């Protein structure tokens, strides 16, 4: 109850923070998916500008 | 001899809750005058009523924690 | 014995909740779309019917296992039984 | 392989986060008073 | 003299069975998928993070955002290990005061050594609040430093003391039902008090906001 | 009930004698709600949006600049505003750029009242973006 | 409250008939039921062994978890909704990607 | 009282600036109606 | 010594149940300053008071069982 | 007699939280009304209540630490 | 019995720090309601709370130092 | 036995300074929302602030002189 002596649990808590940093590290953010559509637009526009400079 | 001292040390420990019996009386009286000004209750104004309630009852009930330990 | 207990959870996941995607498992993913929840259903009475996309019988079996596993440790302390049986 | 998934994370923040020595010293001293009170009973 | 309550005298036991199984067990409640579309039970766990990762991100807005990918692991562990224990005969590791003194101090002292490796002067020159008046310099810097070292004790003891305080009213209001072989009308009202009190004891999720957040304010202020 | 809501620009008129039960106005010294019999006041406006809730299913999201709200003794209001435009006439893209340029001149203001003029300008663009 | 006490009492007249119609479903199992009476003994024998304690709060933490199964039939839409919302974005993206590439040629 | 108070300004001088910013955030279509009002035409004549 | 110990643990516990009277002074009292700004009366305005009135009394009738828990 | 006076010794010092038990009700009843008037909570107007809560719940468990150090 | 009064004397003497509990719950909540109406915090608005915090704190730790000096 | 009654009442008197700790909080709290509207600070705001501070002290300090009177 008023328990005692403490040599227990606290060494078994930091092994747990090797688990939770393994699972939650492999998550996906919805926002990152909206960023890859932006750089694809500017690249072909500059490639068309490279084709416009191939005209001009 | 300490059988009474079991009691009053528990009997005095219980009146430390008497703050939070009034402390939630503030946060519900202070919400209706935050509401009659601005009727947007489904927004975060009601969500600050419960977190203010829960953080006050968190300091409310654990004053009765020391009451039972003196008993049991 | 490590490949023995690891092949217990990978059997009690991919059958009764929830059989994921990543093709080489694509039709294995829709195998959980019908689900074995119809197989898991009949234990309670009928009532936990909401298991369709929030699956109760997938989860509520582990938590029913973790209760009766912790009933064993408490049994020594709260004995209480007479020289008979209860009602 | 419970290391190289999170090894880039460790030497980033364990410079300040892995200071459990203060926990070890405040733990190890907390061992001493309880063995001492049972010694004097 | 109508309704006489009863009581039962019995020891309330926070025993210590084999813990290193019980700690690992709320890790395997959360799976992680290697797929694009997931399977509608991780997908409401994956959404629940992308809410409260957008509230411990917004305040800081620095190059101290690297620290914040850990602080959402700290909320899922004591978010789970406080919610598992509401079951009939389960055991919570955050009941014992031992590990919480190992959750405060390796995190709290990770904050005061964060600015002391980069700023080295103005981190604890935050002890200087304003355009200094004369009669209250010694009355200030003996106060604002005694309310600094309280913070690790202020952070751990607020968690252990009210979590266990939930468990005793679960027993004592519950145990008074069993010993109520007097008049049977009042048995239901004590039972109806229980099933309200178990709804209030899902403020064990609400008390993890008040552990990660006053760790952010104790990080944002120093850095 | 039994209200009158009037909403007029200098050049155009939105509402004349047609009330719908709830008006939300951004006051200079806070905010308020009108709910069919409010205790009457004489207030003046800050930059912010007015969301009049029509009966009519839905709301009406206007955005005033500086005006005057006069709710009076009988249940009738008179909200007059100078630049009362809707949302779709504004562009968010020009409103993002106008903020930090006025913050750049804030440090570069030598006088005390000329700097006070800059503090007026940053407040109006701050309510511009957050309304969008 | 005069109207609210009858409102549960009208529910008391409602639940006694709904329990009666549910008792009619067991009357349809007067002959054909061979499932429960195989396993109703182990919960009658173990209940004659040890299982009584201060755990009437075992049911109330299992009773509240029944009320959330009600809203779980709406959690399929939110869960379902998340998947559909997720699905629309890729569809928009592929179409958006396709038009740009073809017209640049 | 605010920062435009206690520094020596008037409420018209407040209302000129915050209404001018709304006429800069408009598009190209509704820029003519910001040119329409544009009330700087009255000259100032004081005899001294 | 038995009836001596019981009663002064019982009276010193009932101090805490008037410790929540000072909250419903604010709950029932701050309805006044809200009602005068806006008369939307039979809305959630009076009903938010009942969420204040019976939750602040719920800390008032909290300790009163605990006093009668140590009467016996 | 050393044990019995400790039993009432921690009973009187339980009620030191009763100041923080309702002092946390006021400051979380004053951001219900400061967010109602001006919705700008995401700046200083929320971090001035948690900083209000840290420097006021520093004094709730401050006194129960003494009621422990008088007990054991 | 001489040490028996040494323990129960500091039992009620640390109740005087609860007065710096509920008295600090206002002056940190009044910097909420009076900040939104006038954003000038880096001027003497925040500085009159730190004076309001510290000199309200000085009557908190003074009634702590009685409990040390009564015991030793 | 003479030291038994002396050492309780010295702690029983210094709970009287807790109420001064409450009333001193509003005086630096209402001046926050008093000055926030009206920046005329160097005039009689602060002069009414210092008088309000040193008058609540004299209901807290006056018990403290009586508190040391019990010991001697």
């Amino acid at each position: 109850d008023t328990s005692t002596w403490f040599i227990t649990i606290t060494s078994m808590i930091m092994t747990l923070f090797i688990l939770f940093q393994l699972k939650i590290s492999n998550y996906s953010y919805p926002a990152s998916p909206e960023s890859i559509e932006l750089k694809t637009q500017k690249h072909s526009t500059p490639w068309e500008m490279k084709w416009t400079k191939i005209y001009l | 001899i300490d059988t009474a001292a079991k009691f009053i040390g528990a009997g005095a420990a219980t009146v430390g809750v008497a703050g939070s019996g009034a402390g939630i009386g503030t946060v519900f009286g202070s919400m209706i005058i935050g509401y009659a000004r601005n009727p947007s209750l489904k927004q975060q104004l009601f969500s600050y009523a419960i977190l203010g309630f829960a953080l006050s009852e968190a300091m409310g009930l654990f004053c009765l924690m020391v009451a039972f330990l003196i008993l049991f | 014995a490590s490949v023995v207990p690891l092949k217990d959870r990978r059997l009690l996941e991919v059958k009764l909740g929830e059989l994921p995607s990543w093709i080489l498992m694509r039709d294995f993913t829709p195998s959980g779309i019908a689900g074995a929840f119809q197989r898991g259903y009949y234990r309670y009475y009928n009532k936990y019917v909401n298991v369709k996309k929030g699956s109760v019988a997938g989860l509520s079996m582990v938590l029913a296992a973790y209760v009766v596993f912790n009933y064993c440790r408490s049994y020594k302390e709260l004995k209480h039984e007479r020289l008979r049986k209860y009602h | 392989f419970q290391f190289t998934g999170i090894k880039k994370y460790f030497n980033s923040y364990t410079l300040t986060g892995r200071m459990n020595c203060v926990l070890a010293t405040y733990g190890g001293i907390a061992l001493l008073v309880l063995y001492f009170k049972l010694r004097s009973k | 003299n109508e309704n006489l309550f009863a009581s039962f005298i019995a020891p309330t036991m926070m025993g210590l069975p084999i813990v290193t199984l019980i700690i690992m067990f709320p890790s395997l409640l959360f799976p992680t998928p290697k797929r694009l579309i997931n399977n509608r039970t991780i997908s409401i766990q994956q959404w629940l993070i992308q809410l409260t990762s957008k509230q411990m991100m917004a305040i800081h807005n620095q190059k101290g955002q690297t620290w914040s990918l850990m602080l959402m692991s700290l909320i899922m562990f004591i978010g789970s290990t406080n919610i598992l224990g509401l079951l009939p005969h389960s055991f919570t590791p955050t009941t014992q005061l031992s590990m919480n003194l190992g959750m405060a101090i390796p995190l709290w002292s990770a904050t005061v050594f964060t600015g002391f490796r980069y700023k080295t002067k103005t981190s604890l020159a935050h002890f200087l609040p304003q355009g200094t008046p004369a009669l209250l310099i010694p009355m200030l810097v003996i106060i604002e430093t005694i309310s600094l070292f309280i913070q690790p004790v202020a952070l751990a003891v607020r968690l252990t003391a009210n979590i266990t305080a939930g468990h005793l009213l679960i027993h004592l209001i519950g145990g008074a039902t069993l010993a109520l072989l007097n008049i049977n009308t009042m048995t239901a009202f004590i039972t109806f008090t229980i099933l309200i009190l178990l709804t209030i004891l899902e403020f064990a999720v609400a008390l993890i906001q008040a552990y990660v957040f006053t760790l952010l304010v104790s990080l944002y202020l120093h850095d | 009930g039994q209200m009158s809501f009037t909403f007029a620009s200098p050049t155009q008129v939105f509402f004349n004698g047609a009330n719908v039960r709830q008006v939300d106005v951004p006051t200079q010294t806070g905010a308020f709600g009108i709910l069919a019999s409010h205790v009457p006041t004489l207030q003046v406006l800050r930059p912010g949006l007015v969301v009049v809730h029509a009966e009519d299913g839905t709301t009406s999201k206007y955005f005033v600049s500086s005006g005057s709200v006069t709710v009076n003794a009988d249940s009738s209001v008179q909200l007059l505003a100078e630049e009362a435009v809707t949302l779709d006439m504004l562009d968010p893209g020009v409103a993002k750029a106008n903020l930090e340029k006025a913050q750049s001149e804030l440090l570069g203001a030598a006088d005390e009242a000329s700097r006070a003029e800059i503090q007026i300008r940053i407040e109006a663009n701050e309510a511009l973006v957050k309304a969008l | 409250p005069p109207l609210p006490e009858h409102g549960g009492k009208v529910r008391l007249g409602l639940i006694p008939e709904e329990f009666f119609q549910f008792l009619y479903p067991k009357t349809g199992v007067t002959g054909p039921y061979v499932l429960g009476t195989g396993l109703i003994l182990y919960l009658l024998s173990k209940e004659i062994y040890v299982i009584t304690a201060e755990t009437f709060s075992a049911i109330s933490t299992i009773g509240v978890l029944v009320y959330i199964v009600k809203k779980y039939g709406a959690s399929i839409g939110a869960f379902a909704d998340k998947l559909n919302e997720q699905k629309i974005a890729q569809l928009e993206e592929v179409k958006q990607a396709s038009i740009k590439q073809i017209q640049d040629a | 009282v605010a920062y435009w108070r206690q520094a020596g300004l008037s409420y018209i001088r407040y209302s000129q600036i915050c209404a001018k910013a709304v006429r800069d955030a408009l598009k190209a279509e509704f820029k003519a109606n910001a040119e329409k009002t544009s009330g700087s035409n009255v000259k100032i004549v004081k005899v001294k």
